[PDB]
Parts: C-alpha cells; structure tokens; sequence
C-alpha cells in the first residue's frame, strides 16, 4: 500500500481502461490528472460523470449540467476536445453509470438526459422533475433503469419505451437515508443490494420478491462506496463517510483493515480506490495483496 | 487565471457606498447617479456587474444587504427621503434554464420627512429589522413582522437625535448571548442607544466621548469569543472604544486607542468578519489595517496606498 | 410579566372597533407606537407644522386626561 499524497482533496480516480488517472474538485482549475504521471489536465467545471471512453476517449459530466468530453491520445499526450453540453441537469448528475450505447446517468433534480455515442444531439430525455436528489443510477437490463431519489427512493424506471413514468419501485419500510449506495451484481444483472447510511447493509432481490433481504448496520457514518473485485464478485470491503473501509470479506471478515484513519475517498474502480461522502485525499497501489 | 485590477463602477456621478453580501462574493454600489449596481464575482476572477437600475429620484447615499436566510434583499437610502427594499428575482421554468433576474421594489419607506444619510439591516437573529437616520435626526426602526410578506414593513420605533451628519451601526452580536444596541454618530457630541427589557423602547445607555471633528463613519465590531464589545469611529482621527456591561445602570466605556497617522479626515472605518482586523482610510489616500495587541492596544499591521 | 399584563389588557375586548378602547388600553399608561402612527395618519388626512407642534405638545403631557386631549 503506497499512498502518494499529492496535495489535492481528490474527488475521483479509477483503474486503467498500475494504469490509471484521477480527478478532483475543490480548486480553481478543476483538477484531473492521468497517472509517475501522464496527463495532468486542467479544466473549468467539475467532475460528476467520469468514464474513459477509450484509451483516448474520455468523458466527464460537470457541475452545471455540463458534460465535457475529450480524447487522451497518450501517445502525443494530447486530448481531442470531444464533446460539450451546457445544461444537463443546473445541478450535476448525482451518480454515473454506463448503458449500452449511452451513459446510464441520473441527476439530483432528475433530468435523465441521454447523451449517447455520437449523439451530440441529446435526443432522449425523461425530464421527470425528481424532487429529492436522485443519486441512485444504473443500467439493470438496458434500458432498464431505476431512479433512486434522496429518500433512497429506488423507483425502477424505463428508457427504452416512452413515457416518463417509472416501471417499478423498491423501497425500505421507513425511507430514512438519502441516496448513496446500491449494488448491481456482476453475478447477475438482476441482483442488487442497497448500501445505506448506517453502514447499512440492505439487499434487493428483484426476481425473488422485493423485501429487505438485508438490514445490517456495521460502519459508522453514511454510505461511502465499496470496491468489488472486477472478477471476484464475493470479495469486497465497505466503508462509511469518514472513509474507513472495513474488509467486508464476503468472499469467504470485516475489521479495521484499511489504510484508514483519514478523511474521505474519491471514486471506485478496481482491478484501485473508492469514494466516500466528502471526497478527500488518499491513495493505494497494491490491490491484490 | 485570476487577476485583481482596477474596474470601472459604471457610475456617472460619485460613488457614496460599497457593500459586500454575506458570502463576500457579491458587491452592491450606490451613487449620486441614482442607480444601484450589483457585482458578481465570477468563479473566473473578475468582478462583472449583475445589474444596474435607477433606484431613486435623488442621490443614493447608503445601501446594505440583509441576512441570506431572508433572501436576496438590498436596502437603499436616498436624498429623496425614501428608503427602498429590493428583492432579487430569478425565474426558471420547471425545466433547465428559463430563469430571469431583475431588480424589484418590495416596498418604499416614505416616513422620513428629510434626506436620509444611512440605512442598516439589524442582525439576523432579530429578524428583518433595519434602522435609518436622516436630516430630521429621527432614527427609525422598521421590522418585517411576517418574514413571508417582504412588503409588510411596519415602523417599530422612532427616537430623536440632533441635527447634521449621521451614521448607524448595529451590534452584530448574536442574540441569546447578548442584547441589541446601536451606535449613532452625528456631527459635536454623539450618543448611542440600547434596548430596554419590555418597555420595548430604545434608551440612551451611554455616549462615546472625546470625538473630534465631524463623525464620518462608525462601525461596531463582531464580538466573536470576546465578552466586551468594540466600536471604532472614523472621525478626522481614528478611535476605538471598548464597551463592557456589568451588573440601575449597566454600561461602561473605555477608549482603547486614538490614531492620527492619517493626518487628515478618516472617511471609512471597517471591521473584519471575525472582528480581528480593523481598517481605516482617509485623505492621505492610505488604508491602514489594524491588529489588537496582547495588551488590547491596537497596532497598525500595514498600510496600503493609492493615487 | 409585562407581556402577560399586556395579554390581560387585550383580554378585555370592550368593543369593536374603538379609539376609545385604545384609550381604555392607555389606562395602563403605556401606549404603543402603532397608535401614534395611526393618529399621525389621521392628522395628515401648515398642517404638517401643526402636527409637529401638536405631537410635541402630546409628548409634553403623559398624564391622565392629557393623552386624550393630545389625541383630540
């Protein structure tokens, strides 16, 4: 575990499409670097959506509903300014996921606006005015979607058919937390689990009823993020909003086993980092040990 | 990229007052051209004016911003004998965009029979409350008794002063910890004021003595973490007074310091957000920043100049 | 207890609506400014100078039967 602290309260970083990049809020120049560092780029506008759409291509949605795209030709170290959009949500998207031919996005006010590949024309839009902050977003069976508002409100919706209604709705008995964590299985495109604010372990069976298959509180503060193994579904580890990843050993344990005791964490992709509530500075580099 | 440079106000006539919002991101200006300008500090660091409009028929001396809990409200003060309240308006259709912002009048205060020198919002804890002082020499306090009705401005109180110069400055102390009181500096003897228990009237607790020349400005300092209160006057000398309540009467003043290194009129006195730093400006064209010593004496940290 | 006393005074509900009941309230010897403002408005409804001098006269006397005269 190497923690190359580089003095930026980092908002995001992800595994290479060793290889990696990073992105950060909380500065004048909106901060994002590649990699021991490749392409440390400045831009105006935050980082809400983040997906390196090729080894060159790289897209990013920003705070004002903005969506910036560029192409990291690491060979010439040049970024082709791929795509721009002014007002998506002007809030940011409050999660980001991927869909086939389009980003499975959602925002706080809920402007589900579908930029797609070469769809500089934003054609499709479920412009349902989501009242609470919709921060839960995924493709389930694309375009099966589910907007989850900040009442944790996991309403299953659609985008492939038309009409702005949602297709279904998942919810806990109380509606206590706001949206921070969910869990679409790599084991199955139907299996999910609601990671919530008490160190809250909830499990959402789509195909087998829809009850709270779990309710288990282990971590301190609100739902941070996790890192699943990108081919080992069972192995993961869970944090809370200070950042403290407990080694939630569902491969087999959970303990005080992070390089912990810090502030918050940035963003999730591991094959390695996660993301807590305050999005702060941390690093790691040995993610199979 | 960021640069701080000189910027044109866009006012034909002379600028009487500049005020910051709560965040310090926005600035309001007023001038004798009868227009109020609001500046936005862009995230790209250049001040750009948000809007300018013709507020009054006669020169606008003073301006102030209310607490951001109430909303975006600016109060103005003129030689036309009126104070106006304005509320910023932005409209967006329950769709992206569609929001338009323009200056609007919530209300007018006609009650002042003469040209008004100053207007100040009271502390946020009090509610929407403001004071104003005029050539009639009558301090008036207006309240909005309903927060919802920003047009509903009642006249809470009227008290008599003397005649000539004027400035007002509320105690910014959060209430629960402290009582409301306000200093008025006109011309020359100046007497402040406090608030009574349930008489619900302002009384003259004490006066700030030793004032020299006309009282150009007065400000009360934020009393954050200090039991005692501090008020500074820019006469044609700078003075700092320390108020202490102790416990009929319950007031005492001391004079902390006097400073003449301006050698001339001190037009503006301003405090820090914390009350840590005082500033003074004058006809020398110098702006002095002040710190408190461990002894509670003031020292000049440094001087900015301009020509 | 002043607030309680005021509430008790307002509890009488003598009649609707009267400046005579406003005077029944001034019986306590304490008068709200709002009433003064209303009186000024009524006066408004040389006149300004008289109001300035009349108001001063009212201010001079706070004794019973004086406020009523000042109001008149």
């Amino acid at each position: 575990f190497a923690a190359k602290f580089v003095s930026h309260k980092i908002s995001r970083t992800r595994w290479r499409p060793d290889v990696f990049a990073t992105g950060s809020w909380d500065n004048e120049e909106n901060k994002v670097c590649v990699w021991k560092q490749l392409c440390d780029i400045k831009h105006p506008g935050d980082v809400m959506d983040m997906q390196f759409l090729d080894k060159e291509r790289i897209v990013t949605g920003s705070s004002t509903g903005t969506v910036t795209i560029f192409r990291h030709h690491e060979n010439n170290q040049t970024l082709s300014v791929n795509q721009r959009w002014e007002q998506a949500h002007r809030a940011p998207c409050t999660a980001i996921v991927c869909s086939s031919p389009e980003i499975v996005s959602v925002g706080e006010d809920g402007r589900i606006n579908c930029f797609r590949a070469e769809s500089r024309d934003v054609l499709r839009t479920i412009d349902d005015a989501d009242s609470s902050t919709m921060h839960g977003v995924t493709f389930l069976r694309t375009t099966e979607i589910l907007t989850v508002n900040s009442v944790g409100q996991l309403k299953l919706w659609d985008l492939r058919k038309q009409g702005n209604d949602p297709t279904q709705i998942f919810s806990v008995t109380g509606e206590r937390v706001p949206l921070h964590c969910v869990d679409r299985h790599p084991n199955q495109q139907h299996v999910v689990a609601t990671g919530g604010q008490d160190g809250m372990l909830c499990i959402w069976d789509v195909r087998h009823g829809k009850m709270p298959m779990s309710l288990l509180n282990a971590h301190e503060a609100e739902m941070w993020e996790v890192h699943f193994h990108p081919s080992n579904p069972d192995h993961l580890f869970t944090c809370s909003e200070d950042g403290s990843l407990w080694h939630w050993d569902a491969s087999a344990e959970i303990t005080n086993l992070l390089p912990s005791s810090t502030l918050s964490v940035n963003s999730l992709d591991v094959l390695l980092v996660c993301g807590t509530d305050a999005e702060a500075i941390y690093v790691t580099r040995r993610l199979f040990s | 990229m960021f640069v701080a440079r000189s910027i044109a106000a866009d006012h034909k006539d002379l600028i009487h007052d500049v005020s910051f919002d709560f965040h310090g991101r926005r600035m309001a200006t007023c001038s004798s051209d009868q227009s109020v300008k609001v500046w936005d500090k862009s995230e790209n660091g250049n001040w750009h004016c948000t809007a300018s409009w013709k507020t009054h028929s006669g020169s606008v001396w003073r301006v102030t911003w209310a607490h951001p809990e109430f909303g975006q409200v600016l109060a103005s003060c003129s030689f036309d004998r009126t104070a106006a309240v304005w509320e910023e308006i932005v409209g967006e259709s329950n769709d992206k965009l569609r929001g338009q912002s323009h200056w609007v009048k919530r209300t007018t205060l006609v009650d002042s029979r003469t040209s008004v020198t100053d207007v100040k919002f009271a502390p946020k804890h009090m509610g929407l409350m403001l004071a104003t002082c005029s050539a009639d020499g009558v301090v008036r306090i207006y309240e909005a008794p309903d927060v919802m009705n920003l047009s509903q401005w009642s006249l809470q109180h009227e008290i008599s002063c003397k005649l000539s110069c004027s400035c007002i400055s509320w105690n910014p102390s959060s209430s629960r910890a402290h009582s409301p009181m306000i200093a008025v500096g006109s011309d020359g003897k100046v007497q402040i004021y406090e608030y009574n228990e349930n008489t619900r009237k302002y009384a003259k607790a004490e006066t700030l003595m030793s004032v020299s020349d006309p009282v150009h400005d007065i400000a009360f300092a934020p009393n954050l973490g200090r039991s005692f209160h501090i008020l500074a006057v820019a006469t044609k000398d700078v003075r700092i007074f320390t108020m202490k309540p102790l416990r009929v009467t319950k007031f005492e003043i001391h004079t902390v310091a006097q400073f003449d290194n301006h050698n001339s009129q001190v037009w503006r006195v301003s405090w820090n957000i914390t009350g840590t730093v005082l500033a003074s400006s004058g006809d020398d064209g110098t702006v002095r920043l002040w710190k408190a010593n461990y002894m509670d004496n003031w020292k000049c940290i440094g001087v900015l100049k301009g020509d | 207890f002043s607030s309680f006393p005021s509430s008790m005074d307002p509890y009488p509900d003598v009649r609707s609506p009267r400046l005579f009941p406003s005077s029944h309230a001034k019986r306590t010897s304490s008068m709200g400014l709002l009433q003064s403002k209303f009186a000024s408005p009524s006066i408004s409804r040389a006149q300004g100078s008289h109001s300035p001098r009349i108001l001063p006269v009212t201010p001079w006397s706070v004794p019973a039967p004086l406020a009523p005269t000042f109001v008149i």
